[PDB]
């Protein structure tokens, strides 16, 4: 299956202080593997995944000299989206930001990603092409125009493209035995009464990496779609992920549901019923 | 914005009477990422409990996970309590673990 | 190897 890399930024403003607080975290394969703190003790990319220990410190200097340079675009952003929107001082806004780039099987570029929100919402996204932008809302218009005008995005492609795929293929080849390895779902039905004539049955899936899952219920052979609860992914804690599906049977025709987990640990479907 | 925060309450391992495990509360699906989160027992706040580092994910909405090294028992009851700006008060979740 | 910013918004 493909592969990726992506780097996820907050900042925080907040009353008082003048310096926001800034959080920086980049994945491979949707696995954390450094971080930055603006509030740690001394402010620096530190090591998250195992495979990244091997990174001297020429390495992370780089690194934490560029997270020190966005805590400043960061800071200076929020102060200008603060008066695109006519805001008040006083108060506390978040900025995010999400780069990186998709790869597929053959390690080749899929996707250049790039795009920024306000307050928890879309502000200004890098399309696809790499070349033009999405301003989510009039405020971000302003933001579209600057850049384009700019020509930031030449710099982001390049990133994107270049930089960013190469660094991904390494961290592929040093974190290769755990990054590329697959945990299978272990599945098992849970059965709870729910109204009257009613019942609950709960496919679950535990300890399975990666996160990508499928669960499905189905009544002799056509597929549930009504009164039927899918819980979100969740981490078990020890790095493989756990999620369940349930839905709504008519008490005592129970054995007539079965559902099955896809995975891609999985040679084939899981199917199970719940078996008193 | 403001989403508020999606909870789960679980075990890492499937919950066995005497045996060592682990208790996690999932907090996520929240905006802004200002939140207090408490795993409890039989009711009061777990003083020793970690949690892992701020992240988010693809709708920009906050995720976290807090958990506690722990023997579950029969009786013994656990909890995570959660309050946050978009909460008029702290929502509190009972683990269930025959869920 | 993490991006680095340009023109602010
Ligand atoms: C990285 O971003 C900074 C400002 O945040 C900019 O001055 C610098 O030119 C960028 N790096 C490169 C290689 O262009």
């Amino acid at each position: 299956g493909p592969h990726s890399m992506r780097y996820f930024e907050t900042a925080v403003s907040r009353p008082g202080l003048e310096e926001p607080r800034y959080i920086s975290v980049g994945y491979v394969d949707n696995k954390e593997f450094v971080r930055f703190d603006s509030d740690a003790e001394n402010p620096r990319y530190e090591p998250r995944a195992p495979w990244m220990e091997q990174e001297g410190p020429e390495y992370w200097e780089r690194e934490t000299q560029k997270a020190k340079g966005q805590e400043q675009w960061f800071r200076v952003s929020l102060r200008n989206l603060l008066g695109y929107y006519n805001q008040s001082a006083g108060g506390s806004h978040t900025l995010q930001q999400m780069s990186g780039c998709d790869l597929g099987s053959d390690w080749r570029l899929l996707r250049g990603y790039l795009q920024f929100a306000y307050e928890g919402r879309d502000y200004i996204a890098l399309n696809e092409d790499l070349k033009t932008w999405t301003a989510a809302d009039m405020a971000a218009q302003i933001t579209r125009r600057k850049w384009e005008q700019s020509g930031a995005a030449e710099h982001y492609k390049a990133y994107l493209e270049g930089e960013c795929v190469e660094w991904l293929h390494r961290y592929l080849k040093n974190g290769n035995a755990t990054l590329l390895r697959t945990d299978s779902p272990k599945a098992h039905v849970t059965h709870h009464p729910r109204s009257k004539g009613e019942v609950t049955l709960r496919c679950w899936a535990l300890g399975f990496y990666p996160a990508d899952i499928t669960l499905t219920w189905q009544l002799n052979g056509e597929e549930l779609t009504q009164d039927m609860e899918l819980v979100e992914t969740r981490p078990a804690g020890d790095g493989t992920f756990q999620k369940w599906a349930s839905v709504v049977v008519p008490l005592g025709k129970e054995q007539n549901y079965t559902c099955r987990v896809y995975h891609e640990g999985l040679p084939e479907p899981l199917t199970l019923r719940w078996e008193p | 914005i403001q989403r508020t925060p999606k909870i789960q309450v679980y075990s890492r391992h499937p919950a066995e009477n005497g045996k060592s495990n682990f208790l996690n509360c999932y907090v996520s699906g929240f905006h802004p990422s200002d939140i207090e989160v408490d795993l409890l027992k039989n009711g009061e706040r777990i003083e020793k409990v970690e949690h892992s580092d701020l992240s988010f994910s693809k709708d920009w909405s906050f995720y976290l996970l807090y958990y506690t090294e722990f023997t579950p028992t029969e009786k013994d009851e656990y909890a995570c309590r959660v309050n946050h700006v978009t909460l008029s008060q702290p929502k509190i979740v009972k683990w269930d673990r025959d869920m | 190897f993490a991006p680095s910013n340009y023109p602010a918004l």
